[PDB]
RNA sequence: CGGUUGAUCGUUUUAACAA
RNA sequence: CGGUUGAUCGUUUUAACAA
């Protein structure tokens, strides 16, 4: 049925809290589009919600929906999911086979809350989904709103969002990004990390101590951007990783433009209250006092050479095949910024 | 009849602005669709369904054994491509036949109809009004 | 040619539509028996396969049948699955496929001279416009 | 829902023919009672009915539905299906499965059709269910009569039979019967197969000639009972068996009285069309001109001796180790008896 | 002893009553705004883990909260599933538990001097008569 | 106080005629049953519930730690098998206290209620009526 | 007793791969009608208690009998009840088994939406 | 061919019966089943899933000879059939003991069939 | 590089299995109480990225450690992502593998509604 | 002990890697892990669900010489590892062909020790 | 298993029960 | 696959849509 769902199950259910423990039901609502004269126009009648069974999950029932509805197959169709968990193993499965044998329609997945997103098989479906063609994203605010405006029944009460909820969001993107692999174009590396941008863009990689010996982590390694600057939510997304209290940790940053007053003060505080991790900031502009205290505080704030930009071009960058290619007056204002960092510290 | 088909208004509306197509399995890819209506008009064992583009009104070809009480052809080889729709009946007390062809690639085409107890249903009309 | 076959016009209509119409009729044929001569025939009176439901309507000597199938093929809007009605006037082998506004029209003429159960209102598109 | 289900598809559904096609959704009218002081009480908000989907059997949501019940575990409960297919192989099990793990809960099932009753996985899936503790029985006019007052929205509308449906229910018991290896208790087996009673219970077997050689066949060997006559329900389900028209076949018959004049007939009619199928009727008792007609067509009648008593005994006979006892007055009843048939034929 | 407990008086009731109660609350808060100056707390305000919802209503200078509860333990009877509710009259730091029948009185005597929302009818126990 | 306490209906019901059990898993074995009440009542970390047998009146006891805002004794040691239980309260703005007793293997006992701003509410009963 | 005995060589799968090949076997002689020329036996057309449906494919002078077995006491999981398929080329009262390989080379040499392939059937991956 | 040393190599096979169920009465059903017939018995090699299955002869329609002993040798039980394996007269024998229902088996071999030859090298 | 290495036995299981052991240890040291003296180790208390979690049995002096795996190459059926259980027999910096018999054996010594049984949990039906 | 030959007789062992793809990156995803490391070897038993795991010593939290070496001989790889078992300081040593990741191998064995002797003699 | 939730697939799973 | 149905798990799968 479209949208008459109560209030409370809503808030109840799709609270967005990383760790949430006592929901054991998954609720999905769904709605089409269809492609016509070149616009994708609203499907009013292929639209509702459905929950969980004891051995039926909502996406099986979905399917059963599609096989029910008997969509004309010389079409093209748009299908949004809104879920409170993300799919499981099976489910993530069969959803990649049916879209696999159903070219004709594509899918668009919010989720409230990422499901043992710490295991690698759930973590391998999850790719397995969005190598079949689907877009997974995580529910911000404005899906938030516009699902209590159109499948909830409210009754015209306004929305109450929790508390934290911009917070666990931004944290969530994080992991779903760690999650996916995802890399930066060329066009956007240039773009973005030439010393010569209204965007901040940083990478991240961890490392631990053995035996007085580096060894990187696998999963550890991604990059993230602003959606509250990206330092913030880099230091919410760190949290979730429950590093041990008894190893060395060293997490190296490479950023395009120097941290804020703000977000210098909460990493100093940050890596003043841990100090079991180590933080090597590796920057590429400067956007002095902040820095000098963040320097002060433990950090090791450097200036970005060539062979930074060769790791992060290996690393980082969805080059394809394609070696990197370093612009033009690289070197010069490199060592020049190297210099001026050096005088004012 | 002659002046009753060219006077009422559902036969000047069935009769004026009038295109068929088939939609027998919408979500099978084409080529399957071919193939089942072809199937289907040479086994005489199944029914073929024509409808109007722009109403929900649609034709059904029955087959004869379904119907236990009792001129009409969906025939091929007239034509190479084309299938040809001669159906006989009465409508409102009065003998009308519909006449249509579609092809089997685009399973699309044209149909329209024509002209070509009985005292008691007239009785019945009049009484009606 | 050894292919015969039989014509019905079918209105393609919904789901929803064809249930409130059968609770409509067998709620004004028990409880408020303003319809009592109705015959509703249940489902498995019928050579052919798809028939889901037949209700004879006694109009005098002769008889008006409305018939609804579930089972057909799939229509050009979304929500025509497969199902349909088909009204016909018939005395003693003698049978006319009837327009619905005259089907209703003969209805009010002898038993009407919850909403009355009315066939203009059940053929209706209400997804073409 | 408690009984809001329209007509047509009641009709539909639950139509009693051994073989019919086309109906592809399982239907499950559900009800619970409860025992208080001794009596079973109904229990009215815990009944209703349920159907099917692509991938979850009626089954798991009665499952799912009494897993939300919360029943107390200190009282005893009988719950009630009726059900237009029997179960698969996979809700059989874990029917049988939830009946072993909750003492507490008894279960009756009435079955509209056998589905695939000549799949033998499938019997044996039924099989261990009926081990398990559930009661199987054919859903005959009473049942179809009670499921059309209680979970039929028929609005007070009379129900109307379906043509043959006593016949089917007779033939789908006889399927039953075969498929659960039913076997009498001695006391029934002493006071009919007697020759010194208003019931008349009958046994079979069939055999195959293979190279001028008999071999019994292991799954066409049983008995049943009268609800007509015996033999008409046993004539009833002989045509189910699809008996080639190639080979030969003998079905040899233990029936305690003599048969009818309708039914001497109507046997001796059957095996008049069905040149392939020889009978070999021994009886026990006599209930004369149908006999000798019967005789006359092709059949062999004959008197049961001690070596038929001692093979019913120990075949169709729930003795359970026991050896069989012959009562007084059986050699000289039976050489009567074999002296006076010869006489008359 | 180190373990400290709070009391509270726990009407239990169904689903079906508990889900009219809150429909007509809102339907009464919103569309007719008879009710207008109450405040309905939604899920998640509270530091006990199972409070579903919080109605807050001003009675001059104090408040009347009813506080519903979800995952409580199961009752005696068959639909008494770990749902209830609770009626309280607080000011300033002054809580009082209420009988339903108090609450409806001052309810009518402050609001009231679809059907207006009443607790007697929500908390009577329609199971056990 | 006191001649309200042993004057109004609500009062006389709760205090003459009401014997208390323990319902917390209905659906689970005698034996677990035992295992969680004990645990629940050692740990003071989980609310436990007691239902009066006649009416769907129950007593919750939440842990402190759920109210967030601030004598009371669910105790063990007092006799070997039973567990004592003792829970003042305001209820209809006067002060009673709650006492009862339920054995570790029945998971049943007894319960019954005792006696042992202000003005405000007064006033504002007196208004009610 | 003992001298008289049948031997083949049948190849254990699952109910889920035999409903495929009995659908698409199904599918292809009766929409599609490429393999319109097959036969089809059901399980009452056969003497022996364990067959659960035969295929025939002509393959001009002769044929191939693809045959499918329920009731074995292998079982998949220890089910003591497995499914099995028999191969079969037959001629003229001449008789012979072929594995799965020549079987579905004779079927491209003569014939030919999926289409059904007697490697998918009788591959395994519960011991490979 | 390939297909006969593939299947030749290490082959050991063994019994499947009623698994589900405790040894003794195990080897008293292979007992009395190969004494009597009148029943299917199985024999799937280890490595893959290829099985030999024993069918009495009433099952077929029509009609080559081909045993399983056991008295021979108490404790164990010979197993001797031919069978024409594309268009080659192949024949395999093994014998399993009876303690365990575990043994080895192997198969080597002896106008229709120079036909399936000619059929064969065609379908190359 | 391949210096440094490290060597345990890990028995394929399914992730079933795996759920129905952590369902019924933590019911048997949070409710029933007969084990509330085993500890138990989540993820991210180990430093090795396949090790799901890790069960302690006390043996007085000593201790047993029954560790879960995900994230094996192995798969059940050929997934490429396996789950897997180790037994480890622990003394003061003393270490050794023990088989799932002797396991329950020393569970049973010490300690002793379904039991947490090794047996169950390591056996095979997939190859056995 | 019964349970050292019972996983010790015709035992060969054979690689588990990315079993979903084709064998030629199989065994270049199997020599580039076996030369750098950093990454987790199996080693599965034909018969048994019984696997040698081989993870790198970063992965400990503490801390025995063992090793896998392929270039002493190439297209082969040689595994050494001691452990102690129930007890014992068996040994495992082996090999497997690098063209199909197919070999042999087997274990040969070499005051907390005697104190879980005495335990099993106690657990019988 | 009220844990700064590491998450048992809890009527904490339901459109109308007072229209 | 309209078959004297050997049975694909067909809106032939649905309580209110005209209260
Ligand atoms: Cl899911
Ligand atoms: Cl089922
Ligand atoms: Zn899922
Ligand atoms: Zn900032
Ligand atoms: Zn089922
Ligand atoms: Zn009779």
């Amino acid at each position: 049925g479209p949208g008459h769902m109560d209030p409370d199950t809503f808030s109840y259910n799709f609270n967005n809290r990383p760790i949430l423990s006592r929901r054991n039901t998954v609720w999905l609502c769904y709605e089409v589009e269809r492609l016509d004269n070149g616009t994708w126009v609203k499907m009013d009648q292929h639209r509702g919600q459905v929950y969980s069974e004891l051995k039926y999950h909502p996406e099986m029932r979905f399917l059963s929906l599609v096989s029910k509805w008997k969509l004309h197959r010389d079409q093209e169709y748009e299908v949004t999911w809104y879920i409170s968990w993300s799919p499981c193993t099976k489910c993530a499965r069969d959803m990649a086979t049916f879209l696999q044998e159903n070219t004709h329609v594509t899918l668009t997945i919010f989720v409230a809350r990422l499901y043992y997103f710490w295991d690698p098989d759930y973590q391998e479906a999850l790719r397995s989904l969005a190598q079949a063609g689907a877009t997974i994203k995580i529910m911000n605010y404005d899906e938030f709103q516009h699902c209590w405006s159109k499948f909830v029944y409210s009754q015209g009460a306004p929305f109450q969002p929790w508390d934290g909820l911009d917070e666990y969001s931004q944290a969530l993107s994080g992991m779903l990004g760690e999650i996916l692999r995802h890399s930066m174009d060329p066009p956007t590396f240039t773009f973005n990390f030439n010393n010569e941008r209204h965007e901040t863009y940083l990478c991240y990689e961890v490392e631990r101590m053995h035996n007085d010996t580096w060894v990187k982590l696998n999963q550890r390694r991604g990059f993230l951007a602003n959606q509250r600057h990206a330092e913030l939510c880099f230091l919410d997304v760190i949290p979730f990783w429950k590093l041990d209290l008894d190893q060395d940790y060293r997490v190296t940053c490479f950023t395009s433009w120097s941290p804020c007053f703000s977000c210098a003060q909460e990493m100093a505080k940050f890596i003043s209250k841990n100090k079991h991790v180590s933080l090597c900031i590796k920057t590429a502009r400067i956007y002095q006092e902040g820095l000098r205290t963040l320097a002060e505080a433990g950090a090791k704030i450097s200036i970005m050479t060539y062979s930074e930009f060769k790791h992060c071009w290996d690393t980082f960058v969805d080059h394809q095949g394609a070696p990197f290619q370093p612009w033009d007056g690289l070197d010069e204002h490199s060592q020049d910024l190297s210099g001026r960092l050096r005088a004012i510290l | 009849q002659r002046s009753k088909f060219e006077n009422e208004e559902f036969f000047r509306k069935l009769s004026r602005e009038c295109e068929i197509k088939y939609t027998g399995f919408r979500d099978r890819p084409h080529e399957e669709r071919q193939a089942r209506f072809q199937n289907a008009c040479r086994d005489g064992r199944s029914e073929i369904a024509f409808v109007a583009t722009g109403t929900n009104l649609s034709l059904q070809f029955f087959p004869a054994s379904w119907q236990g009480e009792q001129r009409e052809y969906v025939d091929l080889e007239r034509e190479a491509g084309k299938v040809y729709l001669k159906a006989p009946m009465i409508l409102n007390g009065v003998c009308v036949i519909w006449k249509g062809w579609i092809d089997l690639q685009r399973l699309d085409g044209m149909g329209c109809l024509e002209f070509d107890a009985q005292q008691a249903f007239e009785e019945a009309r009049r009484r009606t009004r | 040619m050894e292919n015969r076959w039989q014509v019905m016009i079918v209105w393609q209509v919904d789901r929803m539509r064809i249930n409130t119409w059968k609770r409509l009729v067998k709620h004004h044929m028990y409880i408020s028996r303003k319809a009592k001569d109705w015959f509703y025939r249940h489902h498995y009176e019928s050579t052919n396969p798809k028939i889901s439901s037949e209700v004879h309507i006694p109009l005098g000597d002769a008889k008006l049948v409305i018939t609804t199938y579930w089972g057909l093929h799939t229509g050009e809007r979304d929500w025509h699955l497969g199902q349909g009605v088909s009204i016909e006037w018939r005395k003693k082998r003698y049978s006319t496929q009837v327009d619905p506004d005259l089907a209703d029209q003969l209805i009010h003429l002898h038993y009407f001279d919850p909403p009355l159960p009315s066939v203009r209102k059940l053929t209706e598109d209400r997804w073409n416009k």
